[PDB]
């Protein structure tokens, strides 16, 4: 006979209630995924036989966050058509497991410098119940994970 | 600070102190590099460090290719020269851009004399742009701006 | 030291201060300090990490202090922190003192004290000196009994001298430096002997050979001596006890710099519940520890099953009487390398 | 303030880690000041560091004796300490006198009232204090009463030796020095202002003088926080030993193996200073006589605490229901189904759990016809603990063929 | 000068050693005997040109002698913190003061601490000696604080001392 | 012991006894090599092993690319150099770096004298930075530290 107390500190956290804040925004998105912390690996090898292998480059960190469309609001286009020629307004992401309702956070994942590339428009065909579902991939550096 | 990409660009010439504003699109400039040309001279006892000596300045040359496209006030200028009626000299400014449009840094290159013209091959078999590699020996370079 | 008051460079000389490198190492002296010094206090033991913190202690260097000339000849050849601690105290503090794996009597003598504090179940190993008076072969007899037959000792017998120093060097002042900078070269397996002295020293009495044969056998005496191509070096490998099992300090010396980083590589098993999952947890901690001291060429042998073994087990090793006492027996055997001390050269004339 | 927006402060205070943890609350009795109320609360709950200073202090009760040799009270750093190594939320009892009789007596009277302690400290360095209130507090040590492990402290190797020698006692020997350092405060020196010039100028040097050094604490404060730290990350079950304590400097004494010997068999644990890993608390014991080996350790009597502290709980949900058999059939079920989660986390050693635990109750099994006339009910829980392993011995051959 | 120093070498650089343009000379000739009363407790940094590079300023020290605040460095990159952390996080003015709030900004502060962090802004070697930003309920502020419309936040930095002297030792002998 | 890795680098330049330390961020660094010059001498009846006698030493020479930046004290000195403005030397401290951003070993290149300098070429059709391989004859190598 377990209490509402000890499930919130022993059992594991589900991942189908999460909010994203982009920047100083709060856009409301359908999934997120694809971030990561990636590392090469360097191997040297000599003579008498000594395989030393050292973790080397840290590899880049591309992720792919998913939204439908709505009729007035246009969020991810602006941001992928500000971009002239080098610069884009970098902003950062934070992504969190909550709560049911937005009271709490459970684990937060912070993104430090994301500029977004390959919008891809929706699918139309006429013989499919979907939502207009359009998603974007930003590329950014230094994901982090931060318990509460 | 950052470093600057290198897709935005334009070249323009002077023709005998008259500007010439039709032929700034190009495919590609060759990137402008001068050398400090050295004599290494070794002597008497010291052999254990070496002893170099500076010389003349050696300038690269200017290649730059673009597509084929109507005669204008360039082709006619390489045509003159290249067919043995004038020896005559014109001076190219190369300048990088910014997003706005606005030159970051730009280089004059004074006195440039046309060497050489070489169009692409015409082949049936495959499909890809006629270009005309005209390359052009200047004997001064003026690097003028911020951001070099 | 001067006072600084204004922002910017100051040119204030100091003579002469023999400034050595900091060096860093395993291998960490206990010094025995005569009571007759003033720059110590008793029931305690203070700790020297360079040469210039034994220079901010004392002041200034004198070549008279039989301490002095000791710890300069010490961080001029190895190098590492030491402990400074004195003789009357030296019974109480060593127990205490964790980082410790060799006791070096500086310039006194500790013989009655190595009795009592080096034992099988620590992790020490005492180094002393010889006479130093010389010693012939007819005094072969009554010299070698001087000193206890433990196997956790070794005595080098000429003192040394140096330019720089006016009373004669005790040599395991030296011979501290030497373990430790061999160790960190060619590892604890390979002998501390046939290695050069840096920092000037030189030995105060020339050696025969035919006067080594006699301090080699039983309870030998270790010597130091110069020769023609290289100059001065040790020669010697031998501890006190002369059975097969100690015989050379490269042997002791590896199953007590094991021992000490065993027990530091299986210190989580402490107050864990004793059961057969942390069993298994601690075989698998040391036995990946021997391997890779295996792959260095700590051990002697070519599979890894001549050459160590870790068995624990209920009833393989401790029987169900030691499990609620709370006691979990480990047995682990190593095979290692001994040194080659002879080479004879047979001069044929006529060729085959 | 008054208006919105930032309002950027320099200087500010240290903050800490809540770490909650109800399970194993202490009790912190010691001299402390208290300053928002000054009235009523004889002990209050605070739950982090912010309660704290938002109802005491953060000042040593500066203690003069008259050639003049001082007294600085640590109460306030030691309870720093159990925030720095663990976490918590205990309660503080405030007490200053320790002479007055009609108080002192009464610390079992009020602590029996909150029903959540189970850990009982003192951080305080004098022996005639702390020696005063272990003779009141030794009341909550009998049978009569559940919970309440005394985590003590003996200022040299020997044993405190009291009445409080049972089994439900721990004594941790070497006190620490801590790198903090204070900021300051004879019946009332503002009276001594006035009437001694001359003695007012010579204690104004020494508080300034004590200001400089560290401050050592006893490990009775600093303990507290390894007995929550190791119950959250591995339970109750594991020895709270083998682990480095936190935020200390040096420790005062030096203790080497060969006086452990004897302190340990005693039933004094050591902080015991290794140089690669820290100062690890070294030793599991309790203050008991050697002889019983079946509580000869701090888990095996602390499991047992937390058990039956927990059956308590777990049992009111049957007390005044009618006296009859379907009611031992559920309350067989209550600490089955609460022993079998214990026996999953591998709390109690075996194999399959008819051997971990066992629960009689029923009719002529425990109980008589004039038993249940009465009205009482008896039933018998026993279950086998797991006990760490103290001593290792490494044997080191040479034969490996 | 400080304008010219926090665009080369950023803010924690001292802004003396560096060189005076425009023509600029000294009025009066300072002597090093001079300035070691001058820059004991309250200090009175000074200009004076050298032989190999001219003038330049050689002060780095504020009128303050503790040790939190003795040099300008420390000084002016604490106010170079505080004016873009407060631009940083002040898109939480009037918002639902709640627990999502709280890592919406704790996580503004520490990306931009971390960003300060790698151009060598700070002392120390890893990223939790060098900053702690701090927030929660009863971590820093009570429930009290909560409905009055208080977000306590706590933030510690460490920055970079300058070498103030260098003194030379002369030894003649040669081992 | 372990070997090192060679991707945490930093450049400084000494522009007349003047350190200049705005100018520590390059892309790579050449490497630095040193070689006895050697003439092999063949005598008489010794035809069964060579006999090699020493000569003078031959230095390296230092080549060093970065992205292109702000004008800074670094390009101000190849531009007054590589003008035939003033032949003046520069010294060079390259050093490694350890993880806690100290230096393992550095090598001091005195007196080294900027040869050429030379950008990458422009080109419409790729996206990369416009670096500026910039390469500089050293007369003098001497390596200082542990881990050379």
């Amino acid at each position: 006979s377990t209490s509402t107390s000890q499930i919130a500190v022993e059992y594991p956290i589900p991942v189908y209630r999460f909010i994203v804040s982009v920047g100083d925004e709060k856009i409301p998105f359908n999934s997120v995924s694809g971030l990561d912390i990636s590392y090469d690996t360097i191997e040297y090898r000599d003579g008498v036989g000594n395989w030393f292998k050292m973790p080397g480059q840290s590899q880049s960190t591309n992720i792919t966050l998913r939204k439908g469309v709505f009729p007035g609001k246009t969020e991810l286009f602006d941001w992928i058509n500000s971009i002239q020629l080098n610069q884009v307004e970098k902003k950062d992401i934070t992504i969190s497991l909550t709560n049911d309702a937005g009271t709490e956070l459970l684990m937060t994942w912070n993104v430090s410098n994301a500029f977004p590339t390959s919008l891809t428009s929706p699918s139309f065909d006429a013989t499919s119940n979907d939502i207009a579902v359009q998603e974007i991939t930003l590329m950014a550096d230094r994901v982090i994970m931060q318990a509460v | 600070y950052t470093p600057v990409v290198s897709h935005r660009f334009m070249a323009s010439f002077i023709f005998n102190r008259i500007p010439d504003p039709l032929d700034i699109r190009f495919q590609r400039i060759s990137g402008l590099s001068r050398e400090l040309q050295v004599t290494q001279y070794s002597e008497g006892g010291e052999n254990a460090r070496n002893n170099y000596l500076a010389e003349k300045i050696q300038h690269g040359t200017l290649t730059l290719e673009r597509g084929v496209m109507t005669v204008s006030p360039l082709t006619w200028m390489f045509d003159r020269v290249l067919s043995g009626e004038k020896i005559a000299y014109a001076d190219v400014v190369v300048m990088l851009l910014n997003e706005n449009s606005l030159p970051l840094s730009s280089w004059t290159l004074s006195n440039a004399l046309p060497v050489r013209w070489q169009t692409s091959d015409f082949d049936a078999n495959s499909n890809a742009i006629l270009v005309n590699t005209l390359e052009l020996r200047y004997q001064d370079m003026r690097w003028l701006g911020v951001k070099i | 030291t001067t006072v600084t008051s204004y922002p910017g460079v100051y040119i204030e000389e100091l003579n002469s201060l023999a400034l050595s490198v900091s060096n860093s190492a395993t291998a960490v002296p206990v010094f025995a300090v005569d009571e007759q010094n003033q720059y110590i206090s008793e029931d305690n033991a203070i700790r020297i990490n360079s040469w210039m913190d034994y220079l901010n202690l004392i002041g200034n260097f004198n070549n008279e202090d039989k301490l002095d000339v000791s710890v300069r000849a010490y961080f001029a050849n190895g190098g590492g922190y030491c402990y400074l601690v004195k003789t009357t105290s030296l019974e109480k503090i060593i127990p205490t003192l964790d980082d410790v794996t060799l006791l070096v009597a500086a310039g006194e003598d500790i013989k009655t004290t190595v009795d009592v504090l080096c034992q099988p179940g620590k992790g020490l190993f005492a180094v002393f000196d010889g006479p130093e008076t010389e010693l012939t072969i007819n005094g072969a007899e009554e010299a070698k009994q001087a000193y206890t037959a433990t196997p956790f000792a070794a005595v080098y017998y000429p003192w040394l001298k140096a330019d720089w120093a006016n009373i004669d060097i005790p040599p395991s002042a030296v011979m501290a430096g030497v373990y430790a900078s061999v160790d960190l070269s060619r590892g604890v397996w390979k002998a501390p002997a046939n290695v050069a002295l840096k920092g000037g020293l030189e030995p105060k009495f020339l050696v025969t050979d035919e006067l080594q044969g006699e301090y080699n056998t039983g309870r030998a005496i270790n010597m130091i001596r110069n020769f023609s191509n290289t100059g001065t070096t040790v020669w010697g490998a031998r501890t006190l006890e002369d059975k097969d099992n100690w015989r050379y300090v490269p042997v002791r010396r590896l199953f007590n710099s094991v021992e000490r980083d065993i027990k530091r590589a299986m210190s989580f098993a402490m107050f864990e519940p004793n059961n057969q999952p942390t069993w298994e947890r601690v075989r698998a901690a040391i036995s990946n520890y021997l391997y890779s001291l295996w792959q260095q060429g700590g051990l002697a042998g070519s599979k890894e099953e001549d050459a160590y073994f870790v068995q624990i087990g209920k009833g393989i090793t401790m029987t169900q009487e030691q499990i609620d006492a709370g006691q979990m027996i480990v047995k682990v055997g190593l095979a290692a390398v001994r040194p080659a001390e002879f080479i004879i050269l047979q001069f044929t004339q006529d060729v085959e | 303030l008054k208006a919105p927006g930032v309002y950027i402060e320099e200087d500010a205070s240290l903050a800490l880690s809540v770490s909650n943890s109800a399970t194993a609350v202490p009790v912190f009795i010691g001299k402390f000041t208290p300053t928002v109320v000054d009235s009523i609360q004889v002990c209050t709950r605070i739950s982090n560091w912010l309660e704290f200073t938002s109802s005491f202090s953060l000042a040593p009760t500066v203690e003069i004796v008259v050639i003049e040799t001082i007294n600085l009270s640590p109460a306030v750093e030691a309870l720093r300490l159990y925030f720095q190594n663990g976490g918590g939320a205990c309660y503080i009892y405030p007490l200053n006198d320790a002479e007055d009789e009609l108080v002192l007596a009464a610390i079992p009277e009020v602590i029996e009232q909150k029903g959540d302690i189970t850990l009982l400290v003192c951080p305080e360095l004098d022996l005639d204090y702390k020696t005063k209130i272990y003779g009141a507090v030794s009341s909550l040590l009998n049978d009569n009463k559940v919970g309440y492990f005394l985590i003590a402290d003996s200022n040299d190797g020997e044993s405190v030796s009291g009445v409080w020698n049972s089994a439900k006692a721990a004594a941790y020997y070497p006190q620490l020095e801590t790198n903090l350092k204070f900021s300051t405060l004879p019946k009332n020196l503002d009276e001594l202002r006035t009437i001694n010039e001359a003695l007012a100028q010579d204690i104004d040097a020494r508080l300034l003088e004590e200001k400089q050094r560290a401050v050592i604490i006893p490990p009775s404060a600093a303990i507290a926080g390894i007995y929550c730290q190791t119950d959250n990350r591995r339970g109750v079950w594991k020895a709270p030993a083998n682990v480095a304590l936190t935020g200390i400097g040096s420790l005062l004494d030096k203790v080497d193996d060969e006086r452990q010997g004897e302190m340990n068999d005693k039933g004094i644990n050591v902080i015991r200073s290794f140089t690669d890993r820290g100062f690890m608390v070294w030793g599991a014991r309790t203050c008991v006589d050697a002889a019983n080996i079946s509580w000869r350790y701090i888990p095996v009597r602390r499991l047992f605490n937390s058990v039956e502290r927990d059956i308590r709980q777990a049992l009111r949900a049957v007390l005044f229901e009618t006296n009859s058999q379907p009611t031992w059939v559920r309350a067989k079920a209550a600490v089955d189904q609460y022993l079998y989660t214990l026996w999953q986390k591998n709390a109690l050693m075996g194999a399959r759990p008819e051997e971990a635990y066992f629960v009689q109750i029923g009719q002529d099994i425990t109980m008589s016809e004039a038993d249940i006339k009465q009205g009482k009910m008896i039933m018998t829980v026993g279950l086998a603990a797991v006990r760490p392993a103290e001593f290792i011995i490494l044997q080191f051959t040479q034969d490996v063929v």
